[PDB]
Parts: structure tokens; C-alpha cells; sequence
């Protein structure tokens, strides 16, 4: 296999700007027919890579001109003239002028832009689910800037550090902010047996801890 | 034209042998190689081997060697992988792609959109989806935010919308995590306190490994019941 | 011709 090392492998940037994703081949990418067959693609969440570069410099149909492709031998470089929201997904170099096909590590590009601080709700048992015998509390923080977050659920007050399901949000193509659901499990009787139920979370933003929270049974 | 249409999610049991297709259509598929690649949850892409559908050539990677087979049907334009002996690491999504860059005027870099495979010995689960809304009549003003958890399901696929998909703004579905055998997703939407309730929002889940196609609805409630 | 990756050989 013909190695394809890529860096930087995360590249912060804001939007506007511009970046550089360099590509180097353990050996050379010239074929016997002269071509050098040395392509890059962007691989957006849950979709198959696509083809952006093909053939070092030229570029696939629909692709914008921001992207420009150079390189020679076993050095390549792919460059976003303007970094836009779009751009968002990692970049990946691939090889077709040997047996096999090969491709970088990949790159994430990740935005950068104006601090957002999280908007926080929680949610009491469902009717529907308390029947059960369980008891799922859920906190949804959305929509923050930057990533750097952590939540904190205080039942009476207490740090409960169990049975807590964190889930993450890739950046928004739409915000380049994030978003995140803590989600607390305690049984019914755990449930009943307390009044005060807290989410904080401590975010860039403020100085203070977001807190949100309910007490059984009330308004 | 160029569409690479491969077979839906697969659920394999450790030691079984899986078969899926990818189906191409828009250029001469007796003319060219068809490659395989799999994509392990982890980002790396990996190529697996190629088949000539013409003359039935292959061509494997030494690893991959034992545990695929290639196969394809000229008449039905038609290929054909097969993993055996499963294991964990062949849990990962499989591509069929097509690459020719020889031509100005006929370039192919088209992928199919993936057969994911599980390797699992557990058992399939209907999912458990709970509507999630605000005690009482408590708005932060000018927006309210429902949600809906969906849980204690498997395999991985599931079609959480609003709405029917008529509710595109102010949702976010996260990513399902796996809590010993069974995952769980929630998602919440945001709508303005004008709204809600006076106007429905129904969370619209299905889980085709199951056949579960559950239309729950958030309705505004009391305290704790 | 062409390669296993399609290309004129």
C-alpha cells in the first residue's frame, strides 16, 4: 500500500479565511501513461465521500472554485481560497495510480466563530414512561459556542454522576454551534423519593453556571 | 445518469456470511472495475477489491483475501460481496465505487450511499418513544421546546421526523448512543409559545428492523402526570 | 488495457 499522510488532521478556521490541507505519498503518483491520479474528496456526516479534485488539479462538476488543487510527484496541497459554512466535513486524499487505492487519515475542518452560549430545557418523566417503572429526565443545551461544555444534574442538590447519557451534536452547518441532550435515568422510586432536580452547565459564556431546574410536582 | 443503488442495513450474527449488491446503471458495467471499500466507523476509508463484471476478473487486498468474495451479474448489471466469518471488526459501512478519469468528457467518481452491516449476536427491539414537553404553562417567552426520546431499541436504524418532515426548523436529532445492547435518541424542536399548543406537533418515529412505525404526539400536561 | 483502477496501460 502506498501511505497517504495528511496534516493537518483538525483545522480551525474562521469563516472567510483560508486553509491548506497538505498530502504526501510514501512513493511517487505518476502512472506509466504520464497521469498522476491523485484525488480529494470531502466527506460530509452520514454521507459517502465526493469527489472535489480529481487528477491533482482539476475540479470535479458543481465544485466551487474556491478549491484548488497542486502538487507534484508525492507532494500535494488542496487549498479553500474562502471558507464558507459549507465547506464543513473532512477532507481526504485518495491515490488510483497503484494497486490498491489508498487515502489519507482525513481532516476535519472545524469553524470557528462568535461565542454562543447554550440554551438550556428540562423535561420531568413522562406519564407514559413512569408507568413503566422508569424515570428519564432529559436536559437539551442547544445551540452553544464553543464545544467546551459540561453538565451537571444536582438531584437534591447532590452531584448525580450515574446513569447520565450525554450525546453531541456535530457543528451546524446552518449555527457552526453545537448541541447536546444529557439525559438522567432514575426509577420511579428514586424519582419519588426527591423534589429539587437541577441541570447546570458550566460554558464559556458566563462566569455563573447556566442553571435549570424543577420541582416535582409544581409548576 | 450513474447511480451505484446498494442493499439496505444488515444485522449478522458473529461467524455468519452476509451478502449484499450494488446495482449501477449509466455507463458500461462490463467495461470497467467495480471497487469495494469499507468505512469502519472510524473516518478511514479501506479498499477491500474490485471486480472486471466483463470476464468475472477480481482482485482482492491480501487481508480481505479470505473473507470476501466478488461476484457480479452481467445481465442485471449486478455485483455481488460477501463477508464471512464475521467478527466485530467487520462491523463498518461497505461503498460500491466507480472511478475513471481517462476520459475529459466522461468523467466517473460516483459512490453507492453504503450497506451498513452490525455484527451482533442480540436481539432485535422495538423502540420505546416517550413525548417530552414543559410541566404547566412555564414559556420562556416567545419560544417553547418539545422533544421525544426514543429508546431501548436495536439495530441502529431509526427515522425520527416532525411533523412528517413538514418541520424542518428549529430540530436536532442527536446521535443515538448504546447503552448495553439497546440504544436510545431523542430530539427536540423548537417552535414559538404561539404555536404550541394551539397548533399540533407529532413526532413521527420508525424502526423498519422491527416494523414499529409509532406517531407520538406532544401534548401539554400537569405536574408530573 | 486499462488498470484495476481503470486507467490506460
Amino acid at each position: 500500500d502506498i501511505v497517504m499522510t495528511q496534516t493537518p488532521l483538525s483545522l480551525p478556521v474562521s469563516l472567510g479565511d483560508k486553509a491548506s490541507i497538505s498530502c504526501r505519498s510514501s512513493q511517487a503518483l505518476v502512472h506509466s501513461n504520464g497521469n498522476t491520479y491523485l484525488h480529494w474528496y470531502l466527506q460530509k456526516p452520514g454521507q459517502s465521500p465526493k469527489l472535489l479534485i480529481y487528477k491533482v488539479s482539476n475540479r470535479f462538476s458543481g465544485v466551487p472554485d474556491r478549491f484548488s488543487g497542486s502538487g507534484s510527484g508525492t507532494d500535494f496541497t488542496l487549498k479553500i481560497s474562502r471558507v464558507e459554512a459549507e465547506d464543513l466535513g473532512v477532507f481526504f486524499c485518495s491515490q488510483s495510480t497503484h494497486v490498491p487505492r489508498t487515502f489519507g487519515g482525513g481532516t476535519k475542518l472545524e469553524i470557528k466563530r462568535a461565542d454562543a452560549a447554550p440554551t438550556v430545557s428540562i423535561f420531568p418523566p413522562s406519564s407514559e414512561q413512569l408507568t413503566s417503572g422508569g424515570a428519564s429526565v432529559v436536559c437539551f443545551l442547544n445551540n452553544f459556542y464553543p464545544k467546551d461544555i459540561n453538565v451537571k444534574w444536582k438531584i437534591d442538590g447532590s452531584e448525580r454522576q450515574n446513569g447520565v447519557l450525554n450525546s453531541w451534536t456535530d457543528q451546524d452547518s446552518k449555527d457552526s454551534t453545537y448541541s447536546m441532550s444529557s439525559t438522567l435515568t432514575l426509577t420511579k422510586d428514586e424519582y419519588e423519593r426527591h423534589n429539587s432536580y437541577t441541570c447546570e452547565a458550566t460554558h464559556k459564556t458566563s462566569t455563573s453556571p447556566i442553571v435549570k431546574s424543577f420541582n416535582r410536582n409544581e409548576c | 445518469e450513474v447511480n451505484l443503488q446498494q442493499s439496505g442495513t444488515v444485522l449478522a450474527r458473529p461467524g455468519a456470511s452476509v451478502r449484499m449488491s450494488c446495482k449501477a446503471s449509466g455507463y458500461s458495467f462490463t467495461s470497467y472495475w467495480l471497487h469495494w471499500i469499507k468505512q469502519r466507523p472510524g473516518q478511514g476509508l479501506e479498499w477491500i477489491g474490485g471486480i472486471y463484471p466483463g470476464n468475472r476478473d477480481t482482485r482482492y487486498t491480501q487481508r480481505f483475501k479470505d473473507k470476501a468474495k466478488l461476484t457480479a451479474v452481467t445481465s442485471a448489471n449486478t455485483a455481488y460481496m460477501e463477508l464471512s466469518s464475521l467478527t466485530n471488526e467487520d462491523s463498518a459501512v461497505y461503498y460500491c465505487s466507480i472511478i475513471y478519469f481517462d476520459y475529459a468528457d466522461f468523467i466517473m467518481d460516483y459512490w453507492g450511499q453504503g450497506t451498513t452491516v452490525t455484527v451482533s449476536s442480540a436481539k432485535t427491539t422495538a423502540p420505546s418513544v416517550y413525548p417530552l414537553a414543559p410541566v404547566c404553562g412555564d414559556t420562556t417567552g416567545s419560544s417553547v421546546t418539545l422533544g421525544c426520546l426514543v429508546k431501548g431499541y436495536f439495530p441502529e436504524p431509526v427515522t425520527l421526523t416532525w411533523n412528517s418532515g413538514s418541520l424542518s426548523s428549529g430540530v436536532h436529532t442527536f446521535p443515538a448512543v448504546l447503552q448495553s445492547d439497546l440504544y436510545t435518541l431523542s430530539s427536540s424542536v423548537t417552535v414559538t409559545s404561539s404555536t404550541w399548543p394551539s397548533q399540533s406537533i407529532t413526532c413521527n418515529v420508525a424502526h423498519p428492523a422491527s416494523s414499529t412505525k409509532v406517531d407520538k404526539k406532544i401534548e401539554p400536561r400537569g405536574p408530573t402526570i | 488495457t486499462k488498470d484495476t483502477n481503470n486507467n490506460l496501460c
